[PDB]
């Protein structure tokens, strides 16, 4: 009836999705090979996991995704691991050369090569569908397939389709932490070029998990893995009002609708609360009001800054399970109150609630405590302005000296857009600027 | 004789309308498979005010769900008396609305209301004699308030003197549930003030207050709400289906109801209302009813009548009772504290009787009040709709589904208008 | 040293 | 008839209210959940004095309960006839009083005043005729002494006309459970001096000697001390429940009582109060009666009456008697003894006869003496009040809530001004 | 319905802290993991321990304490003995290194380094009460932590709730017994910074105790462990009104109301009945005027002074079990006619009462005897001048020759912080000897 089409781009991509897809057949029971034990009905019915999975044969259920990569090594890695039986065979797309860090390579060079098949297999993905809402594309800022690639599957898929809306996962670029030395370049070029072609861009931050993993679940040595699976559990939370009914349910045009006042204001901080592990669990009250607090917790915010140097311009809190509406209204109304959290003088509402029926799935080995309920904020705030000035600084650092610029050229990069990029991000640094001001 | 049909649209529309017609079918024997198990003649002597007889002696109610995502109709087709509608009625589009008052009026709304209007006659065709409709949605989401608002606009149109009703849910003046609440509940009230001839407004926040204060729930959920607003949706049609000792129908409810042609926006009550515990410590009488009525803390819409002087009144009362302590309570009521009253209305409130209480009740009373307190709402969705069109804040999600700048100013000075006269009367 | 209290201030 | 509100404040007023409750459902043959199963026609024929009828055979008292801090008010709904009040009366706050006047009145008692108000008024709505209040309080903390000061200020401005009685327990002349003491109680004199009909002056050491001496009790609690309390309150309003020779209510008993407006501080007694041993020694008359009333070991107040004089007396009686037997035991006190009685009042003794004795007793009869060696009582807390003020001994805990110096100093001359008077009339 | 916050700062504070718990699950007969053998009611109802125990998960009571120590040992003592699952993990807060018996490091150097920890603790246990009465701070003069950083977190908690009343259980220097060099110097300046910002100071003392034992419970040899269960001892009795119900109730207002005649004099002396052993307690007719009047000797208070040389200002008899009150009147009108017992004259009404119905409560394997009754009193006396111009003669002979004061100096000290301390302390001094003079 509903369906949401998943498009995960470049390793980091592929990564969150093989988390986020275990986190499904967790939740819905499909056996890692689309069997499902419990499969009563066959070919139709509800089963409102129709949404993320397709009935094909008779008693399989295939995830309606499309992993992109232009190197094999990670989608090789999804090929022979657990999950080789549940995905479709030609919906793993992958190069045969990498884009380097380069978003010039990822964009005009390689990107040019597969992004025809990849929009093949999207074209085929949604004529399968009667409701199709959007996409959701998982990728990351610094890289470069995740970065190239996806801006020109987003500028694609919004020639192609238009009207769907077009949601983003995105790994934001860390204030300190870092992996590639040319992350500004990428950052930068992906920002301006894909900024006119999103609807709403989650972010996300590795260092920010980090800081996560070490104070709240006591894990002073976190891998990859536990951040994709909190990355995972946040995108189960955003999609459980379309895979689960509840008493407040909220689809994903919702999304785009309240939490993007202007056209080129749509970078949302993702914040999911509790988190806390198995230990600590037995010696709490998790309440409505304790994890409504909690998600305003500036040592909680799943990006690395500060929201009370910013004010908020819009705010989605999105709970599950064991959820009384009452106690929700209460708690908001405890966070107006607070001074500490300014809002804009110019959004006098600035909540917007969901509330869901079904309770966080608990992954088996995982990190997090089972808990009776949990909260996943989608806060946009002017706070954001500062991590997009200091990426602005980096990039000034190192484009007054040309340094990395031929690697860029050489791929067929014009060095104006450079140029341009840049001066449209100065451009959204004064739009952040402006939007933050009372009057 | 006398026929209601009713439509509910949007997922809050259709929660309080499922609710509500699991009351409804529980007030005349109707099981959830539509048979008639019933133990008194009174409930099949007027049961086709709401149900058509599919022959078999099974009933169908006279209901329209209107909704574009399938998602609450699906849940409320599995739910208890999902079995108990036409199929034929579940209208409902693919799109989704988004909370946007634009796209569900213009464009997904627009794309569906040919089928939604093409029930709607198929339904008011099988009727006698058509009373009027009814419509149960909300004012905040994006399929209630511009659907409901496109549907009670073709109506309107195409009925142009029966009577239409809407219970209407009003943002909070709290903590609203969508982030432009503002825009979509001002182009709301803009067709609402011109379309409708009575709105009932309710308001979650003032629900919660009830539960908690007077009922003394700990945890209650939306089928606690949605039943206290069935209760009242039950309670204003009571004189349609039941006989009694002074009857009031819709038509002459909006009669003494309704001043002047825009002063048409009312704050429903109900009682009695009490917890378990303190239930055994309450004698009921109908003074008791009367005391709980006219109090500030017990209207379903938050506004303090309190900060306003009441138009007119509507008491329907239920339940075996007599005409001279009712009139006596409202005479007491109107004397004692006249300062609330308008003086330029004398007899402000008019009451009615019916013989048969609600279930599991001895007796109860609706109350219906339109009061000028209710400009506190408007003057409120004003201020925040102009501290967001100073700034064009979620603007472009409206105009790029076709509205313009010019609307928006429109349904401005009109809500404007409807608060100045309010104040004026006051 | 002074005292700080007030015990005296109204001794009437 | 006539109906009364009873309002109990404090932990010390909670405490006296319930064992006051107790008592009168054994009265009037009301188990602790509120069902009839009495004996007599007389027990429900004046049983709306004190019991509101909830529908369904049951009975509430017309009880409030205030307090500033939960515990004495789960402590009183636990246990024995906790179940039979109305759980909406129980008005209680979060803060705690902490034995501070200024407090207690100014910031807590004023953000409580309005919801018990609200109380008030809803059991004052629900009467054919009001009679007027009770306050049961201590005159010694701080939810006792400031919020029933605050209660009556109130009370008094929205009912002029109507008989304001309090039950203070006053401060004790050996031992203070309080160190604060005689701030809070001379603060709370000022207010009733100034507002109160008739306030009836029982102190813990007086009751103690009385459960000493008389009662030969080794170890009394406080469920004896609140008894004898609860026996005089019984006993006073006596004759507005049950028929007798000759009745005498509130009204009358204020009327005869108090002879100038700000003299209407009583010591009330009981009797018959024996031992179980000395029982089978003592024969039950009249004139024992009278000998016992007119003790000065048997007053509730600790305070002398053989070193004033006596204004007015009340003598209630209860049970079968002889109006001549009574008015020749009254006539012969005044006559033998007359140099205890103001010259300028002839025939000082009032006394009033009621045909159903105590529960469990032949007969029985309530003393209210008004006397001037109750100067004394108000002596004492002026010296200490005095003694304290003049090295602002804790009054930073009093001025930091709002409080000046100058209240202070009025209220100090109120009780000076009282003082001036009872020895003027001596 | 109200809720009461302990706080135990410094070594001294954490073991007190230990014995207290462990008296109080005792007491309410909680397990040491939380759980409760008669657990009949989960997740309400009353059960009056609500006041110091939270229900959280479902069957487990949580203390509401926030343990504080710059050195991990005395905390990792807690984790790993027999309470280890009783506190909430985050409620056992630990610095890396210890204060050294410096005020200064405590207070300025280490202290800012957890002070803000330590409040968002407190913070998150007062959200979670509705009818919060005040804090109990547990720390000792002479120490550093438990001076420099109760001193801090006492101003930190005067500026953000203010209006909540501060009692504090001190360890007051011994005049004699002593255990670091320059407890003067800590004392004073505790004494100094920590005046306005506390509302009730209460004072017990180890020679005190120590002496106690040696003559009452007739043990020769005690070790600290006695001396906190004594304390302990005195903390139930103080705070037994609160939990549980009696003939006279007394909240933790009421202390501050009736013990504290003017701001700067608040410092009431414990002083607990009867202490007696087992041996000598079945030859004892222990009736309410034998403890009353055993309460009023000289040596059987919990500090060190003579209460024969000065007046009590305010007196408060807390009393338990079986206690008829007409035998408390009686007893303390005996204790009013004795002429050996001088209270100020500008105070005719010196005593509070408060009696309670749960008798006292034995510890096994403890040292008090089973009893009946026994009567905790908290007297205001001007004694305490003594004690007051002892420190500051300790005082004054220390600092004369600037001994130790680099160490303070050095550490974010400034040197006329020890001057405006004395100068207050001498004017502490001169308030004592005035409230003292008849007039
Ligand atoms: N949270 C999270 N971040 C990841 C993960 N894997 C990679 N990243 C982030 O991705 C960034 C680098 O971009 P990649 O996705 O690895 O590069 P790419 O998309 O494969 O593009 P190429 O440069 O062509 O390989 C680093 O900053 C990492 O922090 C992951 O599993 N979880
Ligand atoms: N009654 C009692 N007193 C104690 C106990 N432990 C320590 N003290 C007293 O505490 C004083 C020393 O202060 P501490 O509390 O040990 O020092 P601290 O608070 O940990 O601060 P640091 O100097 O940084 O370690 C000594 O005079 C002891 O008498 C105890 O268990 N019971
Ligand atoms: N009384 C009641 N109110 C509801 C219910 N569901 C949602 N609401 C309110 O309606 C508003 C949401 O609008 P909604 O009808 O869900 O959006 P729509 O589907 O586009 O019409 C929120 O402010 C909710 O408080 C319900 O079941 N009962
Ligand atoms: N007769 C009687 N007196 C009491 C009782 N409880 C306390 N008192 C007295 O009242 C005084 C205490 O005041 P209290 O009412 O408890 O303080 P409050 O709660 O602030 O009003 C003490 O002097 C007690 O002697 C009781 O149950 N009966
Ligand atoms: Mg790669
Ligand atoms: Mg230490």
């Amino acid at each position: 009836m509903r369906e949401c089409i998943s498009i995960h781009v470049g390793q980091a991509g592929v990564q969150i999705g093989n988390a986020c897809w275990e986190l499904y057949c967790l939740e819905h029971g499909i056996q890692p090979d689309g069997q499902m034990p419990s499969d009563k009905t066959i070919g139709g019915g509800d089963d409102s996991f129709n949404t993320f999975f397709s009935e094909t044969g008779a008693g399989k259920h295939v995830p309606r995704a499309v992993f992109v990569d232009l190197e094999p090594t990670v989608i090789d890695e999804v090929r022979t691991g657990t999950y080789r039986q549940l995905f479709h065979p030609e919906q793993l797309i992958t190069g045969k050369e990498d884009a380097a860090n380069n978003y010039a390579r990822g964009h005009y060079t390689i990107g040019k090569e597969i992004i025809d098949l990849v929009l093949d297999r999207i074209r085929k993905l949604a004529d399968q569908c009667t409701g199709l809402q959007g996409f959701l594309v998982f990728h990351s800022f610094g890289g470069g397939t995740g970065s190239g690639f996806t801006s020109l599957l987003m500028e694609r898929l919004s020639v192609d389709y238009g009207k769907k809306s077009k949601l983003e996962f995105s790994i934001y670029p860390a204030p300190q932490v870092s992996t590639a030395v040319v992350e500004p370049y990428n950052s930068i070029l992906t920002t301006h070029t894909t900024l006119e072609h999103s609807d709403c861009a989650f972010m996300v931050d590795n260092e920010a998990i980090y800081d996560i993993c070490r104070r709240n679940l006591d894990i002073e040595r976190p891998t990859y893995t536990n951040l994709n699976r909190l990355i995972s559990q946040i995108v189960s939370s955003i999609t459980a009002s379309l895979r689960f009914d509840g008493a407040l349910n909220v689809d994903l045009t919702e999304f785009q609708t309240n939490l993007v006042p202007y056209p080129r204001i749509h970078f949302p901080l993702a914040t999911y609360a509790p988190v806390i592990s198995a230990e600590k669990a037995y010696h709490e009250q998790l309440s409505v009001a304790e994890i409504t607090n909690a998600c305003f917790e500036p040592a909680n915010q799943m990006v690395k800054c500060d929201p009370r140097h910013g004010k908020y311009m819009a705010c989605c809190l999105l709970y599950r399970g064991d959820v009384v509406p009452k106690d929700v209204n209460a708690a908001i109304a405890t966070i107006k109150t607070k001074r500490s959290i300014q809002f804009v003088d110019w959004c006098p509402t600035g909540f917007k609630v969901g509330i869901n029926y079904q309770p966080p799935t608990v992954v088996p080995g995982g990190d997090l405590a089972k808990v009776q309920r949990a909260v996943c904020m989608l806060s946009n705030t002017t706070a954001i302005a500062e991590a997009w000035a200091r990426l602005d600084h980096k990039f000034d650092l190192m484009y007054a000296k040309r340094a990395f610029v031929h690697w860029y050229v050489g791929e067929g990069m014009e060095e104006g857009e450079f140029s341009e990029a840049r001066e449209d991000m100065a451009a959204l640094e004064k739009d952040y600027e402006e939007v933050g001001v009372d009057s | 004789m006398r026929e209601i049909v009713h439509i509910q649209a949007g997922q809050c529309g259709n929660q309080i309308g499922a609710k509500f017609w699991e009351v409804i079918s529980d007030e005349h024997g109707i099981d959830p498979t539509g048979s008639y198990h019933g133990d008194s003649d009174l409930q099949l002597e007027r049961i086709n005010v709401y149900y058509n007889e599919a022959a078999g002696n099974k009933y169908v109610p006279r209901a329209i769900l209107v909704d574009l995502e399938p998602g609450t109709m699906d849940s409320v087709r599995s739910g208890p008396f999902g079995q108990i509608f036409r199929p034929d009625n579940f209208v409902f589009g693919q799109s989704g609305a988004g909370n946007n008052w634009a796209k569900g009026h213009y464009t997904e709304g627009a794309e569906l209301v040919d089928s939604v209007l093409d029930v709607v006659r198929k339904e008011s065709e099988s009727c006698d004699c058509l009373q009027g409709f009814q419509l149960t949605h909300s004012l905040g989401g994006g399929t209630g308030s511009g659907m409901g608002t496109l549907l009670i606009s073709k109506i309107r149109e195409e009925y142009p003197d029966r009577i239409m009703n809407t219970f209407s849910v009003v943002p909070s003046p709290k903590v609203s549930d969508t982030v432009v609440e503002p825009y979509n509940a001002t182009l709301s009230v803009h067709q609402l003030v011109e379309n409708t001839d009575e709105t009932y407004c309710i308001d979650n926040e003032a629900l919660y207050d009830i539960c908690f204060r007077t009922l003394k729930l700990t945890t209650p959920t939306y089928g606690d709400l949605n039943h206290l607003v069935s209760a009242t949706m039950s309670g204003v049609t009571t004189c349609l289906r039941f006989p009694g000792q002074l009857n009031a129908d819709l038509r002459k409810l909006a009669v003494n109801m309704v001043p002047f042609p825009r002063l048409h926006f009312f704050m429903p009550g109900f009682a009695p209302l009490t917890s378990r515990g303190s239930q055994q410590y309450r004698a009921l009488t109908v003074p008791e009813l009367t005391q709980q009525m006219f109090d500030a803390k017990n209207m379903m819409a938050a506004c303090d009548p309190r900060h306003g002087r009441y138009l007119t009144v509507a008491a329907v009362f239920r339940g075996r009772m007599s005409m001279k302590e009712v009139d006596e309570q409202m005479l007491n009521v109107q004397n004692k504290n006249s300062s609330y009253f308008v003086e330029w209305i004398p007899n402000n409130v008019k009451t009615a009787v019916c013989d048969i209480p609600p279930r599991g009740l001895k007796m109860s009373a609706t109350f219906i009040g339109n009061s000028t307190a209710i400009q506190e709402l408007f003057k409120r969705i004003s201020e925040q709709f102009t501290a967001m069109f100073r700034r064009k804040a979620f603007l472009h999600w409206y105009t790029g589904e076709g509205m313009d700048e010019m609307e928006f100013t429109e349904a401005e000075s009109n809500m404007n208008d409807l608060v100045s006269e309010y104040q004026q009367y006051q | 040293v002074k005292s700080k209290i007030g015990s005296t201030e109204n001794l009437k």
